[PDB]
């Protein structure tokens, strides 16, 4: 969350809680309400943004679905889909979590070294998740939309 | 469910009145009814398993070509024997119902209301009804107002088969 | 929409047989006293317009708010439409214990009018007092003896203040 | 008595309140009228669409049918508008479809088999359901069928329909409102008490998380074939 | 509402374009096998009857429960209504397979029938297995060549399952 | 009366509009189907006499207590007979002005519209009318896509029957 | 969507009953028809561009107004001459949409509905399109059938406009 | 269904007293300026098939995908009905601006069509942007002079704006 | 097993293994390869097993379909043969094992709370085993049904 890099920053001076610190902790609670309602709206659009941004990445990108890539088949796209779920539901953790470091334990910590290992396009995910962002746009009021789109380019230059 | 209570009911509310003195000469004659009707309902349970083998009896014994024929809709097999006494028991069932309703409500909603179009596409002749209903009429053993009444609601239902 | 009479042949035809004999004999000593039941109903009948004048005038002077401006029986058709809700929630409880059941005042009132008083801003809590007023004026009214044969009028007492406190508490 | 005048409520945007420049097509309902003077046998398909709008479908037993109505309509004594008040306050309608709502399912039911229309909002409901309780539900039917709104689209003659259901350019309409609004709702259901869910399908633990239908995506696989050229050849590019 | 005409026109009409050649010959054997649709239809409709009373005969032998009281088709009106609810769903079949596209049956039926049965309390599995039912011997009815030329009606035995399982699956 | 061109009209009154190809259409069917439809009614006018007496006597094979049991709705005397195998011309001679009129209209409007309240007033099976016009429907003796439609006729009626 | 089958369904549906010989009619009709209309579709097709020009200069030809004054509906500049012939091929597209669907739903649906009220807002003359269409109808090259049904196609289109 | 003397009517009853000095001398100077009101919503009511006309040329001019087939206005039906929908949008802001209120364009408009365009797939973007040309076009219709008496309509066209931003943002 | 059961019997003396108890442990291994073969044939049609079985049931015990007992709709029936697909596992891994100690440090040792606390009776899971037992010995051989049912009547005496 918020508080835990400023717990852990805080923590290994062995220093107090020092109020240029508290000050975005009392801003973040205010701002947790609506944080929340950004959180319901995803997920209550979850179904719809699955089939969408998967769509929207198989014509910029088809080769990927093309015969000698990795997601050729109805099988393997169907486990290329879900892949695409966890980074839906990750991104909407950290959102209602403040901060990134949800992100950070599991989405891209060891990212660049399974999708190596899995074989799989690396780059080609990064473009998945840069057409989530576009259609989360959509649903959501722009103001709120401008909080949670800085949550979806964290992802983009961390896969790329 | 047309019983005179809760026509009653009906008629006052949808002539948006409260209740008259209308309503309590229907009361009053609905427990006369009652108080008659009630041990003559308890009197057919008593007497029920005998009157509708002895109706399944009857019907083979008037139309014995429903036991020869093969046919899924005849009682031929004794699968049809045990589903033809069980519409049997449903018919004395629903008199006794309508005995203790004090109405033609019971059997107008659970036997006459779809009863044509049933034996319209099972190849079921009402006829067979008609003369089991004849049979139970004929072989109650009631006796006065009661009698007479309970042959009303089986001719009733004799008027609505044919 | 049932009787007693039709409750129990429901009851019988769900149970898939005949009517048992002790519910028979239940059924007699309804018929017994359903006279009992009614003489009851129809003094009750006869008083209604003073039982909910009486009612609506006990709970303006208790709660006075509601005829100030702005409140919500204040305006003189919404107060006509207020003493006709009234009217009407008193016609089905006489015609429960008519007919004995109260399935007829389930199924003409309560279902509906709970949500409609939420969403026109009725207040519930002024009905909900104004109906067990009414209703204890009712059973008020219903016992007192001016005339009439002496009867056992008591559990009909019991039934008359069920269904009003079943009204009371689905209006709410 | 001071006749109480109908509750106001607040209008919807529907279909029906907008002119359609519209061709005829397969969509759009058969009006069945009396004024072309029918044949004997359109006759029965007149009063067979009116029982289907009013009843619903299952509802069309010969124990519920009205043989005096249809003799007074095929002899002219009656319109199709007094039908259509006939078969809605008619013994089997009120008992089936009257007697297992609430007076606010009953209006919804009325307004969408009368008036061809959905109900604008909760308050159109709410506004009917005080007329019932007043006038009964013969004075509410007649007041419905003395509607402007009536009187405007079916006039005397014509059997009401569902107004619109189907926009020109769409393949999938509205629901049909005897889909929509069956006899009985949730709470008279669960008055009547029973339902047996009694077979299975088995299977041995087999699903937590996949969403297996790519479906629409795909597919293109047009593909293609690949030749070869010298590198060398500039073929890769020199900038200045 | 639509056709397989139709379904093309609007595909074409959507991309912009005129009908590309291989859908007009595709339409073109369509239009050769749509009498070979049409034998299995006619030959469907005429023991429509004999199918829905063989369906619901198969069914409330399978499953007793529906006719034993208490149960969602025990009384005579409602079994009526079970037996006009699985005609209805056998007829929009037929004009399904008339037209040659689901949409129809889509229409018609599905969308809705669903939500009314729950509403209802009607069990969806036993009308699906009984749809199931009826399909399986519409198909063993329409596949039996007697008195009539030879030919083939495989593709149109997979489009009518597909029709019938289309039907079962949006009841569920 | 449900003919194709009849229909049609309806339709294009009932929309309000002029004839359009779709009508044109509907009639070079209907012309196509009338140039073999005329001959198999006169075909099935010339054994008609044969086919009635055949399906009567099916009838009585099949059904043989119907010519036992004393009865005014069974055919037992002679009157019956007579009746009887009226209506059984009756039922073919509606199966020869659908061939004609190119629709199930005139079986619809002569028979079917009241044959069940027809049937249960007077204790006529309809399953004998079914077995009759299964007899018709075997015994017709045409061939190809006339004795097709020919069977949905008669078919046509079975259905409605039961 | 006026096209036979879609109606006939539509009829079979509105009366409550399965189909009948009167729709299998209409349906040896619908396909004699489109064994003919389909090639001709293929035909309009090939045929396509050059009519769309030539039904352009001749509009041109007819009103050479619309080609002198400055105006906005008028196709004096570039954009209108690319929006008019846009609409040009839009009417062809249309009559060939209509000759595969076998009626005259399709031109229903995507022109006359609002095409009134569209030149009415847009002080677009129908009579542009009259010529247009006429001289698609002499300009198409086909012949038999197929063509007299085109020119019915053509008619429908220029009946309904004006 | 509210007009400026019927919100203050109704504002005071809430209140449950008489009206006070201030909103009548606020009310006199509607009086003096409601002729001032509703000359220039005759001048805007005066061009506005003009207005509507070169707002959707301006709107399919700037967005050519709702032209192009598969767009939301392209199929002629559609776009009649396109037409229609915005004349009606505008018909409503006359009224509102007659009577001096929104709760008319709320009332009639506001509270059904943005769930009407969520239902239809109509985009409801670019009938916000059509609805903020046309309103920007009609107070630029109204503004100028060409043979009135000048006069100083600094809180009418703020009151024209309010309402064409009040259409444009319940649309959305 | 039988060598689980041989070694823990053999610390309670803390002796070696007795010779004649070594018998019991060479007359499970060359009795294995036909008890193996039950165990695959009982595999071979767990569906078909339990989609017969647990019909005759539900005709002998009325109350778990007619409503107001405890298991229903799909909601609970389906995890009702859930838990009688735990059973039959159970049993095929007891064939394999040869003995009952599978099944009893698995599946009954804490049967009769966990369905006492849990609403429903215990005699009618009794009756499904039963239901069980008949249809295993029809797929079965002769002397095959009496080594498989020697396991089945042991989930009888447990719970009931
Ligand atoms: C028998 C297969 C199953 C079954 C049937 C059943 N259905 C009903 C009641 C209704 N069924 C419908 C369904 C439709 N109406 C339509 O218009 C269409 C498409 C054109 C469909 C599919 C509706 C609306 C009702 C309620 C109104 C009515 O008259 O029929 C019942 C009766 C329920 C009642 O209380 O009357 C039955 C018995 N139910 C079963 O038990 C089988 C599983
Ligand atoms: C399908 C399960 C079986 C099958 C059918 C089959 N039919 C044909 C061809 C024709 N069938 C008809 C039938 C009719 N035409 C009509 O106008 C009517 C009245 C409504 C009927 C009943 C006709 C006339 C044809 C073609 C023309 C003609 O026969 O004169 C074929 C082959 C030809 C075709 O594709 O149409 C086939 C295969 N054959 C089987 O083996 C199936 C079991
Ligand atoms: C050249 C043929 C003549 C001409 C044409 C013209 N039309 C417009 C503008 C529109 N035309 C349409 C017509 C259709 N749209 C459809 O979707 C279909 C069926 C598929 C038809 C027939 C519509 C809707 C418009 C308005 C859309 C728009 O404005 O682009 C123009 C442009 C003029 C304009 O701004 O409105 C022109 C030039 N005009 C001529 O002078 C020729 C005689
Ligand atoms: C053009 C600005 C935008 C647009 C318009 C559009 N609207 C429709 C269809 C409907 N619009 C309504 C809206 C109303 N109906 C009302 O009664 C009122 C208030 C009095 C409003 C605001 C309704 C109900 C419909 C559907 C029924 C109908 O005939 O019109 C369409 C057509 C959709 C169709 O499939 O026919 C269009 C094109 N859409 C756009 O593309 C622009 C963004
Ligand atoms: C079915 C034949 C009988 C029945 C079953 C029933 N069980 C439950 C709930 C549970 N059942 C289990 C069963 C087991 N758990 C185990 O760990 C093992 C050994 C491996 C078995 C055999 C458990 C844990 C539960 C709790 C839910 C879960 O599995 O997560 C229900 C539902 C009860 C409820 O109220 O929801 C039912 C109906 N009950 C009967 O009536 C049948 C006799
Ligand atoms: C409670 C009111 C009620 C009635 C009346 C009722 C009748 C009824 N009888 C039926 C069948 C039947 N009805 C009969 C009866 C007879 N056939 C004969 O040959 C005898 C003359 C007669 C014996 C009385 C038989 C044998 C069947 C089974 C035939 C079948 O498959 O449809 C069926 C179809 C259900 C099924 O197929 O099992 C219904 C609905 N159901 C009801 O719920
Ligand atoms: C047959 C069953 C039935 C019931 C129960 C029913 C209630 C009902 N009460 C209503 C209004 C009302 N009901 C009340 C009653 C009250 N409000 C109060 O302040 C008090 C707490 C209470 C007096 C006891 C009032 C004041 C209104 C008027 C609301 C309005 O007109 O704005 C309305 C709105 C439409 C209208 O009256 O004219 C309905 C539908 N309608 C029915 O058809
Ligand atoms: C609709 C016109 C109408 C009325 C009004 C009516 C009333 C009525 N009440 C009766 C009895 C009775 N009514 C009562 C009523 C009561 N006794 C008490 O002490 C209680 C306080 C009170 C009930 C709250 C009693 C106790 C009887 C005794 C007889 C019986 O059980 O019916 C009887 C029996 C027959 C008779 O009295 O001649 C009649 C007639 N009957 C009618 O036809
Ligand atoms: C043109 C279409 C048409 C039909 C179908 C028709 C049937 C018809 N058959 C009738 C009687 C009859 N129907 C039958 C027929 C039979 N009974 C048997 O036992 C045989 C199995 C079967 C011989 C086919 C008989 C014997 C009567 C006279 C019985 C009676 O008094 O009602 C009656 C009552 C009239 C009367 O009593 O004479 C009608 C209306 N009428 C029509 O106008
Ligand atoms: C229903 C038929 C009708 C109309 C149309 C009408 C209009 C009208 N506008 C007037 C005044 C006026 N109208 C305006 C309007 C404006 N000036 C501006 O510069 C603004 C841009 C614009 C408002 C947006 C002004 C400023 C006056 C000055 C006089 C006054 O306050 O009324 C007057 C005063 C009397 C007169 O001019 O003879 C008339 C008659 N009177 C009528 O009976």
């Amino acid at each position: 969350s918020i508080v835990t890099k400023s717990i852990v920053n805080a923590d290994a001076e062995a220093r107090y809680l020092s109020p240029g610190e508290l000050d975005r902790i009392k801003s973040f609670v205010t701002s947790g309400e609506r944080r929340v309602r950004i959180a319901e709206t995803m997920t209550g659009a979850r179904e719809r943004i699955i089939k969408e941004a998967g769509n929207q990445l198989f014509q910029k990108r088809p080769d990927v679905v093309s015969p000698g890539g990795n997601a050729y088949g109805e099988e393997m796209t169907a486990t290329c889909l879900r892949d695409l779920d966890y980074y839906l539901r990750l991104i909407t953790y950290g959102i209602v979590a403040g901060d990134v470091t949800p992100i950070e334990e599991i989405g891209v910590v060891g990212v660049r070294e399974m999708y190596k290992s899995l074989g799989t396009p690396i780059e080609a995910v990064a473009e998945g998740v840069r057409a989530m962002k576009s259609v989360a746009t959509s649903l959501l009021s722009g103001e709120d939309a401008a909080e949670a789109g800085a949550y979806f380019d964290y992802l983009i230059g961390a896969m790329s | 469910m047309k019983t005179p209570l809760t026509e009653a009911v009906s008629i006052a509310d949808s002539q948006g009145r409260f209740l008259s003195s209308t309503e309590i000469q229907v009361a009053f004659g609905r427990f006369r009814q009652a108080k008659a009707g009630l041990e003559a309902a308890k009197a057919l349970t008593s007497k029920a398993d005998s009157l509708i083998s002895g109706a399944a009896q009857a019907v083979y014994n008037k139309f014995p070509y429903t036991t020869q024929m093969q046919g899924p809709n005849y009682a031929a097999d004794q699968r049809g024997k045990d589903k033809c006494a069980r519409d049997i028991g449903y018919y004395l069932r629903m008199v006794t119902y309508c005995l203790i309703a004090g109405g033609t409500g019971p059997m107008d909603e659970y036997l006459i209301a779809g009863i044509d179009e049933i034996n319209r596409t099972f190849e079921l002749s009402p006829s067979w009804y008609i003369e089991a209903l004849k049979y139970i009429k004929a072989n109650h053993g009631l006796s006065g107002d009661a009698a007479v009444e309970a042959n009303s609601y089986l001719d009733y239902a004799i008027n609505a088969l044919s | 929409m049932f009787d007693a009479f039709t409750k129990v042949v429901s009851q019988a035809d769900t149970r898939g047989e005949m009517l048992s004999t002790a519910q028979i004999d239940a059924l007699s000593q309804m018929v017994a006293e359903s006279n009992k039941r009614l003489d009851s109903v129809n003094r009750i009948t006869s008083n209604a317009s003073t039982i909910v004048s009486n009612a609506a005038r006990s709970l303006f002077a208790e709660q006075p708010q509601l005829i100030a401006p702005g409140g919500n029986a204040y305006t003189s058709r919404r107060m006509a439409a207020c003493l006709r809700d009234m009217e009407i929630i008193l016609r089905y409880v006489t015609y429960a214990v008519f007919a004995g059941d109260a399935s007829v005042l389930e199924d003409r009132c309560l279902n509906g009018l709970r949500e409609t008083y939420l969403a026109l801003g009725t207040p519930g809590s002024s009905v909900a007092v104004g109906v067990g007023k009414m209703k204890e004026a009712a059973l008020a009214i219903v016992n007192d003896p001016a005339g009439i044969t002496p009867g056992d009028c008591s559990a009909l007492a019991s039934e008359i203040a069920g269904y009003f406190d079943r009204a009371a508490a689905a209006v709410s | 008595m001071v006749p109480l005048p109908l509750l106001s409520y607040t209008t919807t945007s529907f279909n029906t309140r907008v002119a359609g420049y519209e061709v005829p097509g397969d969509e759009q309902p058969q009006i069945y009228t009396a004024e072309n003077m029918p044949s004997g046998s359109e006759w029965d398909t007149l009063i067979w669409a009116a029982y289907r709008q009013i009843f619903s479908e299952h509802q069309m037993l010969k124990s519920n049918r009205q043989t005096f109505l249809e003799s007074q309509l095929k002899f002219g004594q009656i319109t199709v508008r007094d039908f259509i008040g006939g078969l809605a306050t008619s013994a089997p309608f009120l008992e089936r479809n009257y007697q297992t709502n609430s007076n606010y399912r009953f209006a919804e039911m009325c307004v969408q088999r009368i008036l061809g229309r959905d109900v604008y909002n909760e308050r159109e409901k709410i506004a009917w359901s005080i007329v019932i309780a007043n006038k009964g539900p013969k004075g509410f039917i007649e007041e419905l069928l003395n509607s402007d709104e009536y009187l405007d689209n079916f006039g005397y003659d014509t059997v009401p329909y569902q107004r619109r259901r189907v926009l020109p350019q769409r393949n999938v309409g509205e629901t049909p409102f005897n889909l929509k609004t069956p006899r009985y709702n949730e709470y008279h259901r669960t008055q009547l008490g029973f339902p047996q869910v009694i077979w299975q399908t088995s299977v041995r633990r087999f699903v937590p998380q996949e969403k297996q239908p790519k479906a629409g995506d795909p597919a293109n696989f047009l593909a293609m074939a690949k030749q070869v050229s010298r590198p060398a050849n500039t073929v890769t590019r020199v900038a200045l």
